[PDB]
């Protein structure tokens, strides 16, 4: 058990490590795309199709 | 006293072989305790896995 909860942690660092890194990666990906669901959310609360 | 020597013997012999019986038994009790003991250390394992 006390193995287990050694392994446990390792690949429990290694998945975070890998995980912040994909959410690093991942904020600029959608930093672009954002753009477009602020635009359709302004359009929405004016009532017409704000381009901008 | 032959018949008290003859019982010794007899008494003796019937001694023994409990003695080995019982160690025999106990024998197969601790394999098995062993066995569970592995088995539930291996359920443990994969639980925290």
């Amino acid at each position: 058990r006390a193995q287990a909860s050694g392994e446990v942690a390792q690949t429990l660092t290694q998945a975070d490590q890998q995980l912040s890194a994909q959410g690093d990666q991942v904020r600029s990906g959608l930093e672009s795309s954002v753009d477009g669901l602020s635009a359709k959310l302004a359009s929405r609360i004016l009532g017409v199709d704000v381009n901008s | 006293l032959a018949d008290a020597d003859a019982m010794h013997a007899k008494a003796l012999a019937d001694a023994k072989a409990e003695s080995e019986k019982v160690t025999e038994e106990a024998k197969q009790d601790s394999e098995r305790i062993a066995a569970q003991l592995s088995e539930q250390a291996g359920s443990e394992a994969e639980r925290i896995k």
